[PDB]
């Protein structure tokens, strides 16, 4: 829910804080551009098998 | 670093030709390669495909080994201590120094980065420096002395947006 | 007689057209060949060794006995002269016999001793197997069980790092099994080297794999993805819809103590943990994969630690030893000192008052870094689109009828 | 001021431990559109690998 | 102010020809962009095409 902040609970004191939407955006953006990388590899792997059509088989 | 062309090499003498036959220099560069990177967990199926002739044979390699485990799991008095039982001929023994200084800048630039405060007796243990000599060392690079607390405090020494908006945004 | 006469044709279609017959000679052979090949291969290297001497090899691998007496030594010997600078040209018509030659060699030195310098000659095989961008050929299973056994996964990794296409076939010479196993193996070289991201993507394109029936590289790729997803993420990746329906039929009951380790892992609890590793700790050394169900523990510790961070600001390392269940404060700074080493929270000591102070803020987005990431990033999907865009063009040309 | 903020009128955070008021006097809905438009593409990602990685 | 006559004109050289190299680089980045659009556009219509038969 809705606490956006850091205790420091070294002085055990709450600090709210406003989740910077350019750093969560940019963040999210390029977390997508990872998963896009990883999603690459597993489509070059996996159409370079199976545009094949071929796979492991009844034998 | 040139070992590896060494060892390239010496495996082209090794695991090309003979018989399945085992060489120990082959394997000191190996060791050198693997504790150069620290890589234990391949170290580790080094010592398992090194010989217990070659573990007793080349057993200069062997100390070499136990420091190495040593620094794997950061004993560092115990790495410290045991810097001249070992002595391998001239594969390992001098990078076991260069080594040493690697790791001891490598321990340096960590504790700069990942401490608010160290016990500087510790840092000192953790490069093998001692301890005023290692005061003489972040005066030298810019770290934060901290007197009466015993505990330096560590420290590190356009189109921009017209690129980000252009992939990213 | 016979064996005077072959040599004779090899010559004859050298420099010249078509191949085939070659195939069909090297297919024939001689059925119930003789010592004698060994003298023909003194006088052979004519142009470039020919294609002959794989016929020759292989029939030499095929044997089932000896292969070349004691003295073997000499035979892998000119096994590697024919490797290493002999190569050849018209390998991709004589892939089968070729393939069928690597993997013999291969179990020969499984079946033998240390596997060492067959790694260093196969990665020479595989770079004259392939075309440009690597080919999934046979051959990098072997290599891969060779440093898997010979235990040195460092020359390995280029043929591993690559995400290649299309699998090279040629006459069959292709198994699912090889497919199977160097996904696995290969998962297994990244688990010990702790890449656990690249690990992962492994034990799961080895799942993934279509299946009629169920092999037992499909159950341990499944019993370390699971290991490996609760060390690497919070919690077991799933795995995607394509995936064998044997998987969750016969698979995923039969290996129920890690969806159990996994059941027992997303309480939160340690202590809970280590005594369902010791419940069933015979099963896991049984698999061999003891030694990752210890790295689970330690990343529940960690998990456990780096959900503070969510909560917490400034916390004291006795509150830390009490939460994450640890037993002193020394312990406490170890496992944080330990894990800002490795990046993997972000915090601080403080000794004199005995606190942890957490920062969480390890960017803003204005470093050129993040400039030369996000072009680093972008050149891998232009690349990609580059080789989407030859996927699609060859799907295009070929079209149905 | 907490009345001010039901009036939805006061627009900054307050350290009520430090007692001050800090108010987004510079404004930017600027912001949102660089990953709206990622957001989209991610959609036509989505799209684009649903069809193509299914067979 | 007597003669920067010299070096006034050859920094007017040295400026001029940086916004010329400014802009030129923009010109092949355009003999680039739509001239590749013009390549891309052109083989993906060639794709719709063969798509019918």
């Amino acid at each position: 829910g809705l606490i956006s902040a850091r205790v420091d609970s070294h002085s055990k004191i709450l600090y709210a804080r406003d989740v910077d939407q350019r750093s969560t955006t940019f963040e999210k953006s390029l977390l997508m551009g990872k998963e896009f990388q990883r999603r690459a590899k597993a489509m070059m792997l996996r159409a370079a098998v199976l545009r094949n059509q071929i796979h492991v088989k009844s034998p | 670093f040139s070992f590896k062309k060494l060892l390239d090499q010496c495996e082209n003498q090794e695991l090309e030709a003979p018989g399945g036959i085992a060489t120990p220099p082959v394997y000191g560069q190996l060791l050198a390669l693997y504790l150069l990177h620290n890589d234990m967990n391949n170290a580790r199926y080094l010592w398992k495909r090194i010989p217990p002739a070659i573990k007793s044979a080349n057993s200069e390699l062997g100390g070499i080994w136990s420091v190495g485990q040593r620094i794997w799991q950061r004993d560092f008095p115990g790495i410290y201590t045991t810097i001249n039982a070992h002595q391998w001929s001239e594969t390992v023994q001098p990078i076991m120094e260069a080594l040493r200084d690697a790791t001891r800048r490598r321990a340096f630039a960590l504790v700069s980065q990942a401490y608010t405060s160290i016990i500087a007796d510790d840092f000192a243990a953790f490069v093998g420096l001692p301890v005023e000599e290692a005061v003489k060392g972040i005066l030298e690079q810019g770290w934060q002395a901290d007197s009466t607390t015993r505990m330096v405090l560590p420290r590190k020494p356009l189109a921009r947006l017209t690129d980000y908006v252009a992939f990213l945004e | 007689s016979a064996l005077e006469q072959f040599v004779n044709s090899v010559r004859q279609l050298s420099a010249q057209g078509q191949m085939t017959q070659l195939c069909e000679l090297i297919n024939k052979s001689g059925e119930l060949l003789a010592k004698n090949l060994s003298h023909l291969d003194t006088v052979l290297g004519a142009l470039d060794v020919q294609e002959h001497s794989l016929g020759v090899l292989a029939v030499l691998f095929v044997k089932f006995s000896m292969p070349s007496v004691p003295d073997f030594e000499t035979l892998f010997s000119q096994v590697q002269l024919f490797i290493s600078t002999c190569n050849g040209e018209h390998i991709r018509y004589a892939t089968d016999t070729f393939a069928g030659l690597c993997h013999q060699l291969t179990n020969a030195l499984v079946e033998r001793k240390q596997p060492l310098r067959g790694i260093g000659i196969l990665k020479q095989a595989i770079d004259k197997m392939q075309m440009n961008t690597n080919q999934l050929t046979s051959i990098h299973a072997d290599l891969c069980q060779l440093c898997l056994l010979a235990k040195c996964f460092k020359p390995a990794l280029p043929y591993l790092d690559v995400d290649m296409m299309d699998i090279c076939k040629e006459n069959g010479a292709y198994d699912a099994k090889h497919f199977l196993c160097y996904y696995y193996y290969g998962g297994m070289i990244y688990t010990g080297l702790k890449n656990f991201e690249r690990a992962l993507y492994f034990y799961e394109q080895a799942i993934t794999t279509p299946a009629m029936a169920v092999s037992h590289i499909m159950l341990e790729s499944y019993k370390k993805y699971i290991l490996v997803s609760l060390i690497l993420l919070g919690k077991v990746q799933q795995l995607p819809k394509y995936t064998s329906q044997i998987v969750g039929r016969f698979i995923k009951p039969l290996s129920n103590a890690y969806h159990e380790l996994a059941q027992v892992y997303s309480t939160n609890n340690p202590s809970e943990l280590r005594n369902l590793v010791n419940k069933h700790s015979e099963t896991f050394t049984r698999d061999n994969n003891m030694g990752l169900v210890k790295q689970c523990l330690s990343s529940l510790y960690k998990k456990n630690i780096q959900r503070l961070t969510k909560t917490f600001l400034t916390l004291s390392l006795q509150d830390m030893a009490s939460r994450v269940q640890l037993s002193g404060p020394q312990e406490a700074e170890k496992y944080v000192l330990h894990m800002i080493e490795d990046g993997e929270i972000f915090a601080s000591i403080n000794q004199k008052d005995g606190m942890v102070s957490f920062h969480d803020n390890p960017e803003k987005y204005n470093n050129p870094a993040m400039l030369h990431n996000i072009d680093q990033e972008m050149l891998k999907c232009i690349e990609l689109d580059e080789r989407l865009k030859a996927m699609d063009q060859e799907i295009t040309v070929n079209p149905q009828f | 001021l907490v009345q001010c903020i039901l009036d939805n009128t006061i627009h900054g955070r307050i350290d009520q431990v430090n007692q001050l008021l800090e108010l987004d006097h510079q404004k930017r809905g600027g912001a949102r559109y660089t990953a709206l438009d990622k957001w989209t593409n991610q959609l036509n990602s989505l799209n684009q690998a649903v069809v193509s990685k299914l067979a | 102010r007597k003669k920067d006559l010299s070096a006034i004109a050859r920094t007017l050289q040295e400026w001029c020809v940086g916004c010329e190299v400014v802009l030129s680089g923009i010109e092949e980045q355009v003999s680039r962009a739509n001239q590749h659009k013009e390549q891309q556009l052109g083989l993906k219509q060639q794709i719709e095409s063969e798509v019918a038969n």
